[PDB]
RNA sequence: AUGAUGAGGUUAAUAGGUUCGAGGUGGAAGCAUGGUGACAUGUGGAGCUGACGAAUACUAAUCGAUCGAAGACUUAAU
RNA sequence: CGCGAGCUGGGUUCAGAACGUCGUGAGACAGUUCGGUCCCUAUCCGUCGUGGGCGUAGGAAAUUUGAGAGGAGCUGUCCUU
RNA sequence: GACAAUGGUAGGAGAGCGUUCUAAGGGCGUUGAAGCAUGAUCGUAAGGACAUGUGGAGCGCUUAGAAGUGAGAAUGCCGGUGUGAGUAGCGAAAGACGGGUGAGAAUCCCGUCCACCGAUUGACUAAGGUUUCCAGAGGAAGGCUCGUCCGCUCUGGGUUAGU
RNA sequence: ACCGAUAGUGAACCAGUACCGUGAGGGAAAGGUGAAAAGCACCCCGGAAGGGGAGUGAAAUAGAACCUGAAACCGUGUGCU
RNA sequence: GAUUAAGUUAUUAAGGGCGCACGGUGGAUGCCUUGGCACUAGAAGCCAAUGAAGGACGUUACUAACGACGAUAUGCUUUGGG
């Protein structure tokens, strides 16, 4: 029916990936690959490889034509954060959160 | 009349660019350096286009050193090429002869890349 | 100076409403079939 | 500025070596206390 | 600051170059000459000149996309 | 005794030190003297600039009226009468 | 049936709700226990049921016993996650392009030019450190960015004295 | 009529260990797939990571950082506003 | 004329709020126990120059860690059990 794919524990933190997806979301799939290829943020190549995979499953596992496909949804969710620190003045050291993003995306046909 | 860094450094970087390009007919850089350097390298090609020893000494006053490009098996110096071919290329032509083409952002810093080729 | 109260969820998101990025201005490469930014090289 | 603890192999081996611990009854009390606790390492 | 304002976007002077010019500096280089020379004079208000002023499409403002009306009800007046 | 998250730090309020004076003393002031660490990335209101959104019963472009608000408001000398 | 009384801090009195364990009795449970979630459910309160979803193996009820028996505050202790905020910061300094390599280069390799210290940023060694040295691979984490690169990772190998 | 992973030993895990201190000395965190490893042959996007099908399984909406999976906190969708 | 006028209202959501659905993070809760804790009854209460306590270094086809053993090393013999 309406196929999806996911990239779990992507190293980029979720606020950023969301800045890109929000451009991507809802658009026709072709347009989306363009916009994705032309935006200059890290999440852009990542989300690119993910939307490609999703189109792949959609052609290959569900026999739909790729052209009429549409990005039904795309979103990033909090995934577990690597926890570090940087040493600071007078011997105190303060935390750094290197957080991660699970990026889902789903493409589409009609209701059936 | 732009910058990137300090004036000496900008002078040097600007020679370093324009001495090149002449070596290599086309280059890839920031849009910014490209705009600043189009004027330099053009003023050089007018200087060679003149041909007199005086102009030669002024060019060599700006142009960076030996870069003896290997042509068809021989070594034209840098300026020696500039007065020697480049000038004989563009003589029937007016001045104004250089172009910049926009590559789009580069990955590491986002800087707008562009290509600058004299033709 | 430090905040005297914590920022509200609703507050913080009202502030963020101008934090989107622009959809790129994007011409279609003729015949090459890719796409690129306006007034840029066709690669 | 020179922070405290400038390492010395001799000075650390003397004064905190198994021997120098053996040399006083108290040092033996020490090795006793550590042996009781089960520290993997006794004297340095 | 960014955005905003404004000047332009080929049916075009918007910037760069180019060619003149104002202003600025003050007599280029090379050569000739006179000196044992350091140098001086001549060729010559010379050469050089960021922003200032003109002319010129030589280079770049290419292709293109997005946004934006169809005009509510009432009552009094032709 | 407006204003030190705007500045100073000379006074005064720490640790050193000395004189006069008091206390046997340790010390002390009704006194004097030389010296002596001024931290903070502005969240809200407030204030100075400066854009977006919708509104303003069609959609725009230029020109506008001015309810209101702000600014300025000082003064000598000399000649004539 | 009439008739009265019922604000309340320190505090006194009284009657209760719920938690875990135990005794006995009576039960429920893979045809789905507890737990968790959702609901317009009942009781004067603490509180009790019920249906659906999840879960997949242990639970209630009755009476009495006994308690590590009830949390919102202690600048409480430990864990997680926010806010500040895409903010402060990215730790003294000149870099430019060409050519490689690669899935991918401002950042790795080569080259050229450029620049920098030169009583030193060079050369040698005592401490001290102990495999960081070398070669081939690698790139999740470490590196304040990137990384094909490394003092990081894997495999292999490196230190020779009569003076 | 003792604890049941913040409890019970500091220690249910290669604990007097990581780690800290010159030293004496101080001292953690960290248990649970399933009945059986049957631990996802194969195809696909991808450099891998990861993922969609195809499969094992009662269950992987039990898939390894693995029983249950609460609340904070982050998100997508929207009925009313 | 919807034209003139006077009046009255609306749509808009950049974003936000309540409700709901669906996810993510995180590891509470329930269930479980290899580990502890307090005791009962009985054995035992010493080891050491015939070199202990406790260690260091070793020992296997591969071997880092732990145990086990020691150049007779991931064991040798012997009498029994199986
Ligand atoms: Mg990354
Ligand atoms: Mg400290
Ligand atoms: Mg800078
Ligand atoms: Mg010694
Ligand atoms: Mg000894
Ligand atoms: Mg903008
Ligand atoms: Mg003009
Ligand atoms: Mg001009
Ligand atoms: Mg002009
Ligand atoms: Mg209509
Ligand atoms: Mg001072
Ligand atoms: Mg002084
Ligand atoms: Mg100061
Ligand atoms: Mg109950
Ligand atoms: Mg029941
Ligand atoms: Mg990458
Ligand atoms: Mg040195
Ligand atoms: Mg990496
Ligand atoms: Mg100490
Ligand atoms: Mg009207
Ligand atoms: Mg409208
Ligand atoms: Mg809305
Ligand atoms: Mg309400
Ligand atoms: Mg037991
Ligand atoms: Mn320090
Ligand atoms: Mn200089
Ligand atoms: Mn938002
Ligand atoms: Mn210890
Ligand atoms: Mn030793
Ligand atoms: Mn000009
Ligand atoms: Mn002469
Ligand atoms: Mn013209
Ligand atoms: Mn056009
Ligand atoms: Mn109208
Ligand atoms: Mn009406
Ligand atoms: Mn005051
Ligand atoms: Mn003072
Ligand atoms: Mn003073
Ligand atoms: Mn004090
Ligand atoms: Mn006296
Ligand atoms: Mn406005
Ligand atoms: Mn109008
Ligand atoms: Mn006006
Ligand atoms: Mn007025
Ligand atoms: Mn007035
Ligand atoms: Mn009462
Ligand atoms: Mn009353
Ligand atoms: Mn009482
Ligand atoms: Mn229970
Ligand atoms: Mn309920
Ligand atoms: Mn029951
Ligand atoms: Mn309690
Ligand atoms: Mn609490
Ligand atoms: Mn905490
Ligand atoms: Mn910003
Ligand atoms: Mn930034
Ligand atoms: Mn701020
Ligand atoms: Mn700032
Ligand atoms: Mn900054
Ligand atoms: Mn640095
Ligand atoms: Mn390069
Ligand atoms: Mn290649
Ligand atoms: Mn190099
Ligand atoms: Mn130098
Ligand atoms: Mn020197
Ligand atoms: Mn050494
Ligand atoms: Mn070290
Ligand atoms: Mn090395
Ligand atoms: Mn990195
Ligand atoms: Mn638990
Ligand atoms: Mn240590
Ligand atoms: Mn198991
Ligand atoms: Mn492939
Ligand atoms: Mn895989
Ligand atoms: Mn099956
Ligand atoms: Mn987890
Ligand atoms: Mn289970
Ligand atoms: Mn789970
Ligand atoms: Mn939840
Ligand atoms: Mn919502
Ligand atoms: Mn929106
Ligand atoms: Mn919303
Ligand atoms: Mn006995
Ligand atoms: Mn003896
Ligand atoms: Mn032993
Ligand atoms: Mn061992
Ligand atoms: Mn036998």
């Amino acid at each position: 029916m309406e196929a999806k794919a996911v990239a779990r524990t992507i190293r980029i933190a979720p606020r950023k990936v969301r800045l890109v997806l929000d451009l991507i979301r809802g658009k026709n799939a072709a347009e989306a690959i363009a916009i994705l290829k032309l935006t200059n943020k890290a999440s852009s190549p990542v989300i690119e490889k993910v939307l490609m995979s999703a189109l792949a499953n959609a052609e290959h596992n569900y026999d739909m034509n790729t052209d009429e496909l549409v990005v039904k949804e795309a979103y990033a969710n909090e995934g577990p954060t690597l926890k570090r620190f940087r040493p600071r003045a007078q011997g105190r050291a303060s935390a750094i959160n290197k957080r991660t993003s699970h990026i889902t995306i789903v493409v589409s046909d009609g209701k059936e | 009349r732009k910058l990137g860094r300090t004036s000496d450094q900008r002078k040097a970087m600007l020679r370093d660019l324009a001495t090149s390009l002449i070596i290599s007919e086309r280059i890839e850089t920031t849009e910014a350096r490209a705009k600043e350097v189009r004027s330099v390298v053009e003023k050089l090609i007018t200087l060679g286009k003149k041909g007199d020893l005086a102009s030669r000494r002024n060019a060599a006053k700006t142009l960076r050193n030996v870069e003896i490009l290997n042509e068809d098996e021989t070594t034209q110096t840098a300026l020696q090429k500039l007065f020697g071919e480049i000038a004989e290329r563009y003589t029937e032509r007016q001045g104004g002869y250089t172009r910049i083409l926009k590559q789009g952002p580069r990955r590491g810093d986002g800087a707008e890349s562009v290509i600058i080729e004299l033709v | 100076a430090v905040p005297k109260r914590r920022t509200s969820k609703t507050r913080k998101n009202k502030r963020r409403t101008h934090f989107k990025i622009s959809v790129p201005g994007m011409t279609e490469c003729p015949n090459c079939g890719r796409e690129y930014k306006l007034s840029h090289r066709v690669c | 500025v020179k922070r405290t603890y400038q390492p010395n192999k001799r000075k650390h081996s003397k004064v905190h070596g198994f021997r120098k611990r053996m040399s006083t009854k108290n040092g033996r009390k020490v090795l006793a206390r550590r042996r009781r606790k089960g520290r993997k390492v006794l004297s340095a």
